């Protein structure tokens, strides 16, 4: 269903709770999309994490929450792809220690 | 009284995210969040009471705004 055709506060609150739970993992959703930025190929960007946008639809104060929250999938994201780079031979010891 | 008194329960929907300072519908922070709005349809009574209520979040979003942003950055280790 389209975003904007759901007036229903407690509604569009599940929806987005829904979306989240997949997005705090790095996964797409279907009202929270990657930015246009974010290409798989180059290694600093997998590392960095991806950038999300919001639905425009959204409520202003579920949008501002949402903003918030999104932070943390970027994180998770960065950390899952850093470890998959990170963690071999010609890193050392240390690195691999701390990819543990 | 409701015939003879117009106000905009609504107020209190959206009233806890204005408290965590957060944008709102019908509540909107401006300047770098050191001041907020109240809208029409809030006569004076209202608004008066709400003056008060309104503090917390103000200073709440200040507080927030200074942790947030001295969070790792002063060195000195007693701030």
């Amino acid at each position: 269903p389209l975003l904007s055709q759901i007036s229903n506060l407690n509604i569009q609150q599940a929806l987005i709770i829904r979306e989240l739970l997949f997005t705090l993992l790095g996964h797409e959703g279907h009202y929270i999309q990657y930015s246009k930025r974010y290409d798989p190929t180059s290694q600093i960007s997998r590392i960095e994490g991806p950038d999300y946008k919001i639905a425009k639809n959204l409520d202003i104060s579920l949008k501002v929450i949402t903003k918030k929250l999104v932070k943390f999938g970027k994180f998770y994201s960065g950390l899952k792809s850093f470890i998959q780079v990170f963690d071999n031979n010609k890193f050392g010891k240390i690195v691999q220690k701390f990819c543990s | 009284i409701e015939p003879y008194y117009d106000t905009l329960q609504t107020i209190l929907t959206y009233l806890p995210y204005t408290m965590l300072g957060s944008d709102s519908k019908i509540f909107t922070f401006s300047n770098n969040y050191t001041r907020l709005e109240i809208p029409k349809d809030i006569n004076n009574s209202f608004s008066s009471l709400l003056r008060e209520v309104f503090e917390f979040a103000i200073l709440y979003k200040q507080l927030a705004i200074v942790v947030d942003r001295y969070k790792g950055t002063l060195v000195s280790a007693i701030k």
